Parts: C-alpha cells; structure tokens; sequence
C-alpha cells in the first residue's frame, strides 16, 4: 500500500493523459501531487476514481 | 627512428634496447609514433598495438618485429594441415615424424560432443581407427589421457559434475616414450627454442635453447636450464639433437611459403621471432609440438637472461641494423656458431 | 561545487602538461569526466568534445598559446587521426556476470568484437559482429552508451550491449577471421589483469565495470517498476482492455 | 604568474579530497 512517491502516468477514455507523483493508492481511488495533463494544464492535487481509469503506466520511482 | 611501444617493466627491454643502442647510437629510440601521423622506421611492439597499414603500404619506410599473415604456423590447426600437406608432397622429409598432430574442437556446453566431434571428420577417424595409435591428450585451452573416442566421451562427461563453461578445447597424441634424466629426478621435460625471420625469406636457429621441466617426475628441482647446459646427455647425442631442431625448423618453415601463400605471408620490410616447442623421445629423437608468435621470454628466468641478451643481441644484429646501413652489409657479415642461417631467399 | 569538479579536472589534466599534443590532454580530460563524472553525478550535463574543449578556453584563457580558432583546432587533430578509424561492441549477458570476448587467428590476445566507405559507426558495429559473431545485434544496440580511446592513431569506438543470451550457439560468418569466441566471468577479468592476453578491455576496466553497475541498479529498480505496475493494476479498480 | 598562482589554487582541490 505504500506506493507513495511513485510517479505515475495515466492514459484515459475521455482523450486526456494525466501524468503526476501518487499521494494515495485506494480499491477506488488515485490521488496524485502535481498532476500534469496533455492539455496544458498543471495541479497540485488530483482525485481519480478506480471506475474512470482507462490505461496507466509507472513513470519513476521515489527519490 | 626506434618506436619502442612495448612497456618499460616488460622483460626483454633491458636485452633489446641494450642492442638497439650497442649498433644503433646514431638513431633515435622514441616511444610513441603516432605524432608524425617519408623516411626509415623501426618499431618493436606488440602484434595487436602495431600498424599493419602503414607496414604492407610504405615497404621501404616502415618496418617491424612482426609479420601480417603468419597463422599457418602459429595456429594449431594450421600447423597440422601445414605439415601434412607438405609430407604428402615431400614424404622423404623429418617433419612427419616429429610431427605430435594437433586437433582442436568447438564443444558448446548445450551441444553433444559426438557432433562436434562429427564436426571435426579429420578428427573423428584419427580417434576411430585405434589399432597401435598414440595415446591422447585434451587441453582445455582438465589436461587427461585415452585412447578411445568413448574414452573421451567419459571424460567429457566428468566436466558438468565437477563445476564446463569452455567453449575450445585441444587434442594432441601424446607419447609415453620421453627422456627421463636421474639427474633431474626424471621430471619430464621439453625444449623451447628460438627461431628468427629476416624479410622475404631467411631463417635463423638461435642455438643456446632451454630445457624446461615440469616438477612432478610422472604424471634434481632446476625449473629452466639451458639445454645446451645439461651434464647427463652426451655431446655427440646433444649436438644430433640440435641437428634435428634446425631440420625440423627447415623443412617447417618452407612448409609454410610453397603450401598457401595467404595464409603464412613474410614481408621484405619486417623480421618475426618464434617460440618452436619439441620433445625429446628416449631413443633420443626430438618431436615438435607448436611453433608460437611474440613467445614468453620471461620463462627462461631471472638467471639465464643473458640467454635472451644474445638472442636480442642478433635479432637487432642481424635484423634492425640493415634497415639504415650500407648494402655491402650482406656479403661483409660474418656467421654467428649460436645464430644458423638455416633458410636463404629472393623475395616473390 | 559543479565548477570545483571543473576545476579539478583542469588541475589533473591541463596542469599534468608543464613540461613537454594539447588537443589529446583535452579528449582524455573530456573522456574522464564523461566516463566517470557522469556515472557518480549523474545530474551533471554530458557536454561533447568541441563544448568542453572550449569550456576551458573561457575559464582558464591563459593555458591557451596561440590565435588559431578552437573548432580550427578540433578539425586539425581529428584530421591528424584520420588514417582507420574503428568501432565495437562490449556484449555481455543476461545477469550481467560475463561478457563475450573474440581471440584472433593471428593474436592470442582477446578483445571486443570490433572493426565502411558510406556506412555510419553504427552499421560498422552491427555489420562487424555480425560477420564475426553470427549475432545480428540490430535489436539490442543502444547509440547514446559507448567509450572511446585512440591507439596510435585508429580510433576505438566500443558500444555497450547487456542481456545477450550465454545459451546462443555463437559461430563466425567469416571462419578464418575469428579463431575463438568465448564468455568471460567479469569479476575474473579484473583479477586476472595484471597470463591471459587482453588487448582493448584492459584500457577501459573501470569505466566498464562502473556502467555494468549503472545497468544493474536499472535493472533491479525497473523489476520493481513492472512489479508496482501489475501490484498496482490488480486493486485499482476497473482496469482491462475495452478499446 | 601561472607558476606561483598554480602552487595556491591546486592546493585547494589536495586539502579539500583526502
Ligand atoms: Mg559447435
């Protein structure tokens, strides 16, 4: 469950990528620290339910 | 110019250099050639760091201590193929006797050995046909003796259970009938000797030559001795051998130029140093076993170096100082009783 | 500091050369700390040849004798050099124990496999192992890992492949070329090194050995990235394959 | 100059090292 620091890139359904460091792994959600998205756009704070996940990949490890 | 690549710490600097002063102090030794990158260059050096190029391209400008093409001798295989050859064209000749025929195999862990066996035919049948043959031996290239093809095939066998991460191996007939002196607490022993290549084409026994044995007397302590140096074996049984090491020497050497042109090649412009390895048989005759290029000159020790002085000392005697001197130098020379012309040329 | 790192490295190399060619000093300087500096700080800028070489000229312009130009000079000494150049491939194993060396027909000494009028250095490596090892290495060449050295004026070019299968029935296209090929246990090397003949392996010892750990530390840590990935997939939820 | 100025920097890199 400690999967903390691990980033993450995110593929989804809807068109968009969403890159970003993971805060918090739960059976229904992903939470990620600043969150990139292949639309222009940067956040400090992400919530992703399990259900509207489409396709992930682990971009690096934690330092 | 002297390019003198070989390290410093190497043995023969301090016999090679000495005479590359003592007949050339007109000319310069220097380390490194590659800041000049036309006129005359000698190089000493080591086969892998010299320049090929620049030797078979400027004949008359570069020359070194190693030929390009000269592995009919040096490799195993080459060497056996090489005398048979030639004994099948000139079967009156030495060499076939002297001759101790050396195979080699390709063995891959997961592979069989009867198909890399079966991948050596020439092999194959000298193992098959067993009727009075030489026993044989198998180096690693660990070192075990048989007869059988299934004898071997046990031995291969052992390998796996006793680490096998081997690739290439070696088989040699190995005879039983050597030279056992009670002086030296009968450890077997072989003779190293030293053979020099002037251009295209001449031949030189060096005749001082070491008498190396191994420690275990069957398988009194003086690891290296000069063979020329051993009190037990008669001079006039001593100097017959040494009359076969310059026959064996003449008929391989030659064996090499008239069997394949491209496989062993001398050039006029460089001079090459050897490593012929024998055996003395107890009926006294003295059997060959490898020719080797760039020899280990640290083997005959710390002592007996002036064997290797002597040797340098003629090497650049008979073979650096032409390079910058007169053309007279030919009929002026005088022959050394150490140093046998055993072979004379006109080049192509 | 990154410029006390600089600094050093001019005060080993640029200082070694009182008293006596220049333009090797820096290749050897800039091969230094490109094939260790990079390794240990691995933030640091990988900077090439001509960059470096000039990089110097701006912090210590005094070491600098004559008006001739910097890239001027860097094209006079590869013009110099320019006699055979030749490149090769460091191939080792799976588990990264080995790596596989080639014995010459007419030297006992045993490099890197190694050896074209239009062809890039690329091609001449994967050509030259093919011809000498049967192993096409097209699929596992990495263009962006590679040491170089110049003797006696070829230059070495060697590219660095790891995870090459110790299994492989290795034979030679060209038979009377390469008289053997055989695996070397790398830690054996290393203590063998100073009876067995080696000829370029030798010279780059350390920076092979420090890249071999560099593709271990990869290695260890990309299991354990495949490991999160699945670790991760089997309890976030609805995760397949729609399209 | 460079003789004396080199016999005061390298001796920050020896000092600093081991
Ligand atoms: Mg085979």
């Amino acid at each position: 469950s400690q999967f903390v620091g691990f980033g993450v890139q995110v593929e989804l359904k809807d068109g968009k990528l969403i890159q970003g460091k993971i805060a918090k792994a739960t059976s229904k959600g992903l939470t990620l620290n600043d969150v990139q998205f292949g639309d222009g756009g940067k956040s400090q704070a992400f919530k992703v339910r399990a259900s509207r996940l489409k396709d992930l990949k682990v971009l690096t490890v934690a330092s | 110019l002297i390019v003198v690549s070989i390290d410093p710490m190497e043995y023969i600097y301090k016999p090679l250099t000495h005479a590359l002063k003592k007949y050339l102090p007109q000319v310069e030794i220097v380390s490194n050639l590659p800041e000049f990158d036309e006129m005359k260059v000698f190089h000493y050096g080591d086969y892998e760091q010299l320049d090929m190029d620049k030797l078979m391209e400027l004949p008359n400008n570069y020359f070194t201590n190693s030929y390009i093409y000269r592995k009919a001798l040096i490799r195993k295989h080459f060497l056996s193929h090489t005398i048979q050859t030639y004994t099948a064209k000139n079967p009156e000749s030495i060499l076939k006797k002297a001759y101790l025929e050396s195979f080699t195999i390709d063995l891959d862990y997961a592979e069989f050995l009867d198909d890399a066996l079966d991948e050596n035919w020439e092999l194959r049948q000298e193992l098959e046909n067993e009727s009075q043959d030489k026993w044989w031996i198998v180096k690693p290239s660990g070192i075990r003796v048989f007869k059988t093809i299934e004898d071997l095939q046990a031995i291969f066998d052992s390998f796996d259970d006793e680490d096998s991460q081997l690739r290439h191996f070696i088989i040699q007939e190995y005879l039983t009938n050597p030279l056992l002196l009670a002086s030296m607490d009968n450890r077997k022993f072989h003779i190293r000797c030293y053979v020099v290549c002037r251009g295209d084409l001449q031949v030189f026994v060096y005749d001082r030559m070491l008498a190396l044995f191994a420690a275990k007397p069957f398988v009194k302590d003086s690891s290296v001795l000069e063979f020329d140096s051993i009190e037990e074996i008669p001079n006039e049984r001593k100097s017959n051998i040494k009359e076969q090491i310059h026959s064996i020497t003449n008929d391989v050497f030659l064996a090499a130029v008239n069997v394949n042109r491209l496989n062993f090649q001398p050039l006029p412009n460089a001079f090459e140093t050897y490593g012929v390895d024998f055996l003395i048989d107890s009926n006294y005759e003295v059997k060959l076993l490898e020719i080797n290029a760039f020899p280990d000159f640290k083997q005959t020790g710390k002592d007996l170096k002036n064997l290797i002085d002597e040797l340098f000392d003629d090497t650049v005697k008979y073979c650096v100082t032409p390079i910058f001197n007169e053309n007279r130098n030919k009929t002026d020379d005088e022959t050394d009783p150490n140093f046998v012309k055993v072979i004379d040329y006109t080049s192509n | 500091s990154v410029d006390r790192i600089l600094e050093d490295l001019l005060v080993r190399f640029i200082i070694n050369c009182p008293n006596e060619r220049e333009l090797f000093h820096f290749e050897e300087a800039s091969w230094f700390y490109t094939d260790f500096i990079k390794l240990m700080n691995p933030t640091l800028p990988s900077l090439k040849i001509k960059s470096f070489a000039q990089l110097i000229i701006k912090l210590c312009p005094l070491v600098w004798k004559w008006d001739i130009r910097v890239d001027e000079a860097l094209q006079q000494f590869s013009k110099y050099k320019k006699s055979i150049p030749v490149r090769g491939a460091a191939i080792f194993n799976e588990n990264l124990s080995k790596i596989l060396l080639v014995q010459g027909t007419e030297s006992d000494s045993w490099s890197f496999p190694r050896g074209s009028k239009d062809e890039n250095d690329i091609d001449c490596c994967i050509r030259e192992v093919k011809e000498e090892i049967g192993f096409d290495l097209t699929d596992y060449i990495d263009d962006n890992q590679f040491i170089e050295r110049n003797i006696q004026g070829k230059n070495y070019k060697i590219f660095l492949i790891s995870g090459v299968s110790e299994v492989f029935n290795f034979k030679p296209q060209v038979r009377n070329e390469i008289d053997k090929i055989e695996w070397f246990d790398f830690k054996k090397i290393s203590k063998t090194m100073y009876n067995i003949k080696y000829y370029l392996i030798n010279s780059m010892m350390r920076p092979l050995s420090m890249w071999l750990r560099h593709q271990r530390q990869i290695k260890n840590e990309d299991q354990l990235k495949s490991y999160a990935e699945e670790q991760l997939k089997l309890l976030l939820g609805i995760t397949k394959e729609e399209q | 100059q460079l003789e004396f100025y080199r016999k005061a920097l390298n001796f920050n890199v020896i000092g600093r090292y081991d």
